[PDB]
C-alpha cells in the first residue's frame, strides 16, 4: 500500500494505488482507499482492510451525530482526536495506520497522521503503507510549500507512480481526491496512462549482459540470442 | 386510584393518556401540515411574547437526520427529549444495517417508547405530539414520494393527507376538509397547498400573519433534505393569499 496527503493553498489532496494483497497473489486489483468521513474529511487507510474499514465506519457514525446535534459542519481536529481515541484504545489487537484530512473554514487544509501505537501529529504532508519509504527522499528533493491545486494532484500522481514501480505490495490504478471550499474532485489514473514506470523507462529498455556465448576472448559485448 | 398511576378504569379507558392529551392543547400553539405534489410542508406559531427573547433560539422544527424533520406540540421540554431519543434510534438503525432509517420506521419506533410508558408504572407520560416529515423510496420504479406521521401520548401512529395539532386543531381541522373537497392534496402546487394551509392557521386562531409569526419547513423531490423556508419566500405566499 502506499497512500499520502498533501497541503496547499487552501485544502488538500489525499492519493492512494488500487492493490489489496496476501502477500503474493493480488485480491483486489481496484480497491479504494480513500474513505469519506464527512463532506469535506476524507481518511487514507493501511494495514488490514478489516481494522480499517470497522474504525472508518465508527468514526463517520460519531461524526455524523455530533453535525446534528450543534447544526454546523465539522473540523478536521475532531475527527482526528476520535479517530486518535479509537487506535490508541485498541493498538494491540489491531495492525492500522491512518491519515485524516481535510477542509474546514476555521483552519482551511489540514493533513494529521496517526501510525501505529496511536499518536497524532499534525503537518503539511504524511506518508504511509509499505510503499512510503520509497518516498521520503522523492519529497525532500522535490516538495515546496504553496504548490497550487493543479500543482499538487500532479505532484502527487507523480509520488504514488514511482512508489509502485519498487514495491511488490502496490500497484493497479492511482485514485486522487481534492478538498477545498468548493466541490470535492476525485480522479482515477489507470495503469496504461501512468506518469511513471520502469517498463517504458529508456535507461532500463537494454538488458544487462549476464548470458554472454562462448568465446577466445574475455572481452563481455552481448547476450547470446541463438543456439550455435 | 386510576387518575394516578397507569391502570385501567372500570369502562376500559386510561386517564393517564387522556390528560397527556390535553396537556398538548394547554401549550397554547397550532401546527398545520400539508403534503402535495412533489412536497411536504409544515407551518407552526413562532411565539416570542417577550420582547428580550431572542428569536432566533426558539424553535419547534428539529433535524432527527438529515433527511427527516420534526415538529414538537405540546410540553416543550418533553418534545426535545423525544427528539434525542429519535436521533440515537437513527444513529443505531444506520450502524446496523448500513443505511439511513425510514420515515415510516422511525415513527413506528418512537410510538413503541410511547406505548411502553402507558403500560409500566412510575415513569410520566410525555405530553406532546410528534409529527415526521420525509421522503420515502418505492420498490417498483424506485422514485421517492413525500410523507407525514404523527406520533401520539397512546402510542398510536398514523399517516395524513394533512393534518392540525394544537389550539383549536378542531376548527383548523374542519377547514382543511372543505377545502379538501374541491381537490384533492396530491394534485396541488406547493403555492396551492401553502395558500390552504395560512388560510387554515388564520381562520383559527382569528388573526393576520406575518412571516415573523409563522416558522415553516420542506422536504421535496427536488431536495430530499428537510430544511427551513426562507422568510421571502413564506411573504410572497401570504401577499398571494391577501390578494385572493
Amino acid at each position: 500500500t502506499t497512500i499520502m496527503a498533501v497541503a496547499f493553498k487552501g485544502g488538500v489532496v489525499l492519493a492512494a494505488d488500487s492493490r489489496t494483497s496476501t502477500g503474493t497473489y493480488v485480491v483486489n486489483r481496484a480497491s479504494n482507499k480513500l474513505t469519506k468521513l464527512a463532506e469535506k474529511i476524507y481518511c487514507c487507510r493501511s494495514g488490514s482492510a478489516a481494522d480499517t474499514q470497522a474504525l472508518a465506519e465508527q468514526t463517520a457514525n460519531y461524526l455524523e451525530s455530533y453535525e446534528i446535534d450543534t447544526s454546523k459542519p465539522v473540523n478536521v481536529t475532531t475527527a482526528a482526536n476520535i479517530f486518535k481515541k479509537l487506535c490508541y484504545m485498541n493498538k494491540w489487537n489491531i495492525s492500522a495506520g491512518i491519515i485524516v484530512a481535510g477542509y474546514d473554514p476555521l483552519n482551511g487544509g489540514s493533513v494529521y497522521s496517526i501510525p501505529s501505537g496511536g499518536s497524532c501529529v499534525k503537518l503539511d504532508y504524511a506518508l504511509g503503507g509499505s510503499g512510503s519509504i520509497f518516498l521520503y527522499s522523492f519529497f525532500d528533493a522535490n516538495y515546496k510549500t504553496g504548490m497550487s491545486k493543479e500543482e499538487c494532484v500532479c505532484f502527487c500522481q507523480r509520488a504514488v507512480a514511482h512508489a509502485y514501480s519498487r514495491d511488490g505490495s502496490s500497484g493497479g490504478l492511482i485514485r486522487t481526491i481534492a478538498l477545498h471550499q468548493g466541490e470535492p474532485e476525485d480522479m482515477t489514473i489507470p495503469w496504461t496512462k501512468t506518469p511513471y514506470c520502469m517498463e517504458k523507462d529508456p535507461k532500463y529498455r537494454d538488458l544487462a549482459v549476464q548470458n554472454p556465448p562462448f568465446s577466445s576472448s574475455a572481452k563481455i559485448t552481448v547476450n547470446q540470442s541463438r543456439s550455435e | 386510584f386510576d387518575k394516578y398511576i397507569t391502570v385501567f378504569s372500570p369502562e376500559g379507558s386510561l386517564y393517564q393518556v387522556e390528560y397527556a392529551f390535553k396537556a398538548v392543547t394547554y401549550a397554547g400553539l397550532l401546527t398545520v401540515a400539508i403534503r402535495c405534489k412533489d412536497a411536504v410542508l409544515v407551518f407552526t406559531q413562532h411565539n416570542v411574547p417577550d420582547r428580550l427573547m431572542r428569536p432566533d433560539t426558539i424553535t419547534s422544527l428539529h433535524n432527527i437526520n438529515k433527511d427527516i424533520g420534526t415538529c414538537i406540540t405540546g410540553r416543550a421540554p418533553d418534545g426535545k427529549s423525544l427528539v434525542q431519543k429519535a436521533r440515537q434510534e437513527a444513529s443505531e438503525y444506520k450502524y446496523r444495517y448500513g443505511s439511513p432509517i425510514p420515515v415510516s420506521v422511525l415513527a413506528k419506533r418512537v410510538a413503541d417508547m410511547a406505548q411502553v410508558r402507558t403500560q409500566h408504572a412510575g415513569l410520566r407520560l410525555m405530553g406532546v405530539v410528534m409529527t415526521f416529515l420525509g421522503m420515502e423510496q418505492n420498490d417498483a420504479d424506485g422514485s421517492w414520494v413525500p410523507q407525514i406521521y404523527c406520533v401520539d401520548p397512546a402510542g398510536w401512529c398514523g399517516s395524513y393527507h394533512a393534518c392540525a395539532i394544537g389550539k383549536k386543531q378542531i376548527e383548523a381541522n374542519a377547514f382543511l376538509e372543505k377545502k379538501q373537497k374541491n381537490a384533492p392534496f396530491h394534485t396541488l402546487s406547493q403555492k396551492d397547498a401553502a395558500m390552504i394551509a395560512l388560510a387554515a392557521l388564520q381562520s383559527a386562531l382569528g388573526a393576520s400573519l406575518k412571516a415573523t409569526d409563522v416558522e415553516v419547513g420542506r422536504c421535496s423531490v427536488e431536495d430530499h433534505c428537510f430544511r427551513r423556508v426562507p422568510d421571502e419566500d413564506v411573504e410572497e405566499w401570504l401577499t398571494a393569499l391577501a390578494e385572493a
